[PDB]
């Protein structure tokens, strides 16, 4: 018997433009490749000022080459209020940045290299690196373990 | 681009 309600996983960095919609992408395609239904996916940027656009041109084109749609996602400010099932941090400055904003928070809140095998910490923000391949192969290496984590962690479905 | 909001 499953838990048959939805679980919520947000992925959090500075801007929103770069490394969580890459993340967010990435993970929404991997759940229905694996044809699973039980998690949604959101991103929000703890900094994000102009709210509403559209990812990094390099983001954009990272999904695009590899053929994952980001069709309707925008740039979305991680509230005073903001909480989900499992949040998912880019780097240390998210992660404290987080526990100031809402310090309430009652969803679990991780790094997403916790999941990886990769030795680094934290994904490195390519909107000043502008390696947005280095991004990508960090969140493929974290992506199916995160998922994995999810299911048992909430007694999904798969 | 900054680290303002939680800071």
């Amino acid at each position: 018997a499953y838990f048959q309600g939805m679980v919520d996983v947000a992925f959090v960095c500075l801007g929103n433009i770069c490394r969580s919609p890459m993340a967010e992408a990435i993970m929404r395609q991997r759940l229905k490749d694996r044809n699973i239904h039980d998690i949604k996916v959101h991103s929000r940027g703890t900094g994000s000022w102009n709210l509403g656009e559209p990812p990094h041109e390099g983001t954009q084109k990272i999904l695009n080459k590899h053929n994952i749609p980001f069709d309707g996602m925008i740039s979305e400010l991680f509230e005073a209020t903001d909480d989900f099932d499992y949040i998912v941090a880019m780097d240390q400055s998210n992660v404290d940045n987080i526990k100031s904003i809402n310090p309430n928070l009652k969803g679990q809140l991780f790094k997403l290299l916790e999941f990886s095998n990769m030795e680094e910490s934290d994904v490195p923000d390519p909107y000043y690196t502008n390696n947005f391949e280095g991004v990508y192969d960090m969140v493929l290496s974290s992506c199916d373990n995160l998922i994995d984590y999810i299911v048992k962690d909430a007694n999904l479905k798969g | 681009h900054h680290h303002h909001h939680g800071s």
